[PDB]
DNA sequence: GCATGTGTTCTAATTAGAACGCATG
DNA sequence: GCATGTGTTCTAATTAGAACGCATG
């Protein structure tokens, strides 16, 4: 038989790097890793974490057919478009077709040209990625163009963070059952620095904004140190989401520089389980 | 040269199919939100495919057309090997602004002709792989006055003698009269 | 009969850099009683070392009483501030004023903390601070430890200058400096992936930011990306010796960080100061 | 701490720092007027041999120069010289005959200026009036300084009086007397 | 010579927390 | 019923920029 080859990877809106974090954490080999990301402190944070391994195309609306197809093909292409102008935590979200909301339609054309040829029965696999907080018509438009309805995939199986999220693709078992494991942390306790103590086991969906990490409408602080209670650090929010701690300790970024990217990021552990399937179509360590 | 089958989205180009020379076998699609590749599928083949933005003044964004023509017309083409000429396009009653005007010639990998209604007068871009459209240099005109022609004209309407004048070289490949 | 786990007393903790090197050169801790009020120091600490620092709060509430009990230590160790020492400030108050008398309190605790007469029970101290402070403060701080310093610049042993006087008896103080093969001289060797240094070596890093700009014209010390940038502080912490990330806790800002690191020591230097400690204690 | 019969008491050695308390000893005869006491002022480069060579003494004594301008050094150098020089002297553990010291102000350090003082000399001051003649601050080991409640007297009140002397002797000599059951008495 | 320096005090940049605001499941 | 949220604008309160300094090798 023949030998299962490296993946190729096109990944739009690439923020930090999660979806090449994860495929490295599954031993899968990787060829090329191609993203297309505009946030200088996002292009800093992949740079650096993995040593220029990814080739940065910059705006998607740059990338053409003819680009698609020469850089191809790709085994697998992922996504995850800005959802500010999509969700209903924004109330001046200009909708699915103005804005930034219009950006998921580079996705959708992308894919379309990454697709491979009517004949051409090669393993090819896809994932898009955005809220559940979005609008009913901007949900089924969405799977209208995409021709596919979502997974809603709720971080809190898998971490310590509640993060309903729905999940266009293809991706192999993309709805069995999630289960833990060993290496994932389900409580807070176990992501805080130490000699600081979890008051919860969860914590409410975090984002870019500050106090979203007060859990309730009444402002609860999730953690004691000392005499005194406190926020969650940026190191202890990585560890949340799953990220290596310090992975977003780059360029000087502020703490809230770092919230923000994480805050748009993906769940790592919930990537991590969408992925485990490609292991047995491409070559691993 | 058989006859053509050919869908109409947002406009209802019965007006001036007859005219131009061409149960009944057009299909005319209204609210396309619910469409799916296998009603357009088994609305049977076709050989043209048009679009069409409202004329200005009336509701709903103007690349909404604009995504949903592209959507459609992807579920429209045939196999790469199949030899019936197919055609298609896109039209624009200068409602589009500079942003979505880049967005629909990146989407569909061609720029626009404007077209003039000078004897200006009225004008419309669209976009199409009739190499008749590309081949036909048309009187040139602006944006500064098609800029200046929008503000009035909304002050206060599909003028297809344009468009009929348009997609009359596409006759060459199916049935007159 | 056995060597036992050493038991020290640092004055001006800062960020615990007196631990940092006692764990590194194997050498095991009895105890590690600190004397530090910036939270933001005392965080460091209590995340980097697990709750195995004992904080005593501000230096100018320690007893005798205090050292009595929570004694016998037999390192001592401190660097008070030097903030109306050095010569940068042009408004210093000098040894006698401001935070300069908290020198003082060094003086009367190591005092406190020294064994009796007859007693030859081994005992060590170490005091640091700058060169560029007055002839006359220099003066007076060697006639208060009956000791004068020995002058180490940390460019021998890492990237970046950092001239300091050291007063202590510990053994070989001033045996001469050899770059160990783990030591990084280059600031090419701290920096991040991607990034090419402008510079072999660094001046002195103070608190302030723009002491990274190097020379009398202010030069950025990095390109990355064909463009000038500053250091950034996980390889200010590389230029000084710690772990990268150390002082990443508490949702601190590179220039609070580098306030951290701007006031404390060079980790090559302060590992080879300790080195013959090795012997005096249980090394595990 | 336990006194000695008079042929066994010998005459003080004394180290005065700052002041001059010769004609202070001479009033209440610590000395002979025929000329064992060391004074030195500036301090600055004294080192501690310096000291030990000096004689083995008996009272060290230091004092903050008096209200005025004669104030060149800052006031808390004359604190901690003061007991830079006090472990200096200071005799071993079997301590043979007694020792004594004590620093004095008159009033010219504030209030932090009084705390470290009583830090670095680990007791609170006394407050010897002349009653509102007059007042002085003093840290000593003299159990007789320390016990004998002299009377209360306000920090307002001290304050004015340390700036009365600002705008514009024997019955302070009280801080000496508990010594000469001690030394010598000189006829 | 003269540049170097465990820092101040000033200007303008964020930080920041609060204040919205309601579809949706 | 109810609150939960990959956000934006803001305004007070902080934090992060540029000059002044001159012993001292
Ligand atoms: N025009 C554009 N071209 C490329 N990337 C863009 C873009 N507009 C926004 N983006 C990026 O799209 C991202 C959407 S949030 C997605 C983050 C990513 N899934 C992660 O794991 O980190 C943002 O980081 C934003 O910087
Ligand atoms: N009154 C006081 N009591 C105790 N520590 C004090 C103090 N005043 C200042 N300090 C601390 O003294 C330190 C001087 S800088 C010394 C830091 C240390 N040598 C290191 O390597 O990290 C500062 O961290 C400051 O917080």
């Amino acid at each position: 038989a023949e030998k299962r080859k490296p993946i190729r990877v096109l990944s739009l809106f690439d923020g930090i790097a999660t979806g090449l974090l994860v495929l490295k954490d599954l031993g899968i080999q990787v060829d090329r890793y191609i993203a297309s990301e505009v946030c200088e402190d996002s292009i800093t944070v992949g740079m650096v974490r993995h040593q220029g391994k990814i080739m940065y195309v910059g705006d998607v609306r740059s990338v053409t057919q003819k680009h698609i197809q020469e850089w191809g093909p790709f085994d697998l292409v992922i996504g995850g478009s800005p959802c500010n102008d999509l969700s209903i935590v924004n109330p001046a979200r200009k909708g699915l077709y103005e804005g930034t909301g219009r950006l998921f339609f580079e996705f959708y054309r992308l894919l379309h040209d990454a697709r491979p040829k009517e004949g051409d029965d090669r393993p090819f696999f896809w994932l898009f990625e955005n809220v559940v907080a979005m609008g009913v018509s901007d949900k089924r438009d969405i799977s209208r163009f995409l021709e596919s309805n979502p997974v809603m995939i709720d971080a809190k199986e898998v971490s310590a963070a509640h993060r309903a999220r729905y999940f266009w693709g293809n991706l192999p078992g993309m709805n069995r059952p999630l289960a833990s494991t060993v290496n994932d942390k389900l409580e807070l306790q176990e992501c805080l620095e130490h000699g600081r103590i979890a008051k919860f086991s969860k914590v409410r969906t975090i984002t870019t904004r500050s106090n979203s990490i007060k859990q309730g409408k009444d402002q609860h602080f999730p953690v004691f140190m000392n005499e005194k209670e406190d926020i969650l650090w940026c190191t202890e929010m990585e560890r949340v989401f799953g990220f290596p701690v310090h992975y977003t300790d780059v360029s000087n970024m502020s703490h809230l520089a770092r919230q923000r990217l994480l805050g748009r990021s993906w769940s790592v552990p919930v990537i991590r389980h969408l992925f485990a399937p490609l292991k047995e179509y491409f070559a691993c360590v | 040269r058989q006859p053509v089958r050919v869908l109409s989205l947002f406009e209802d180009i019965k007006k001036e199919l007859t005219s131009l020379g061409f149960p009944g076998q057009l299909k005319h699609v209204v609210d396309v939100t619910d469409t799916v590749r296998k009603d357009v599928e088994e609305w049977g083949p076709f050989d043209l495919v048009y679009g069409a933005t409202p004329p200005l003044g009336h509701d709903r964004p103007p690349s909404w057309y604009l995504f949903q023509f592209h959507r459609l017309l992807q579920y429209a083409r045939p196999k790469p090997g199949s030899p019936r000429p197919f055609f298609w396009m896109f039209v624009d009653n200068l409602v589009l602004n500079k942003e979505d005007l880049d967005v629909a010639s990146r989407f569909l990998e061609m720029e626009p002709v404007t077209i003039p209604d000078v004897h200006l007068q009225n004008a419309v871009r669209v976009w199409s792989n009739i190499p008749a459209i590309r081949s036909r240099h048309w009187a040139l005109v602006s944006e500064e006055e098609l800029s200046l022609l929008a503000q009035n004209k909304q002050s206060s309407k599909w003028p297809t003698k344009l468009v009929k004048n348009c997609f009359l070289p596409l006759r060459e490949y199916f049935k007159y009269f």
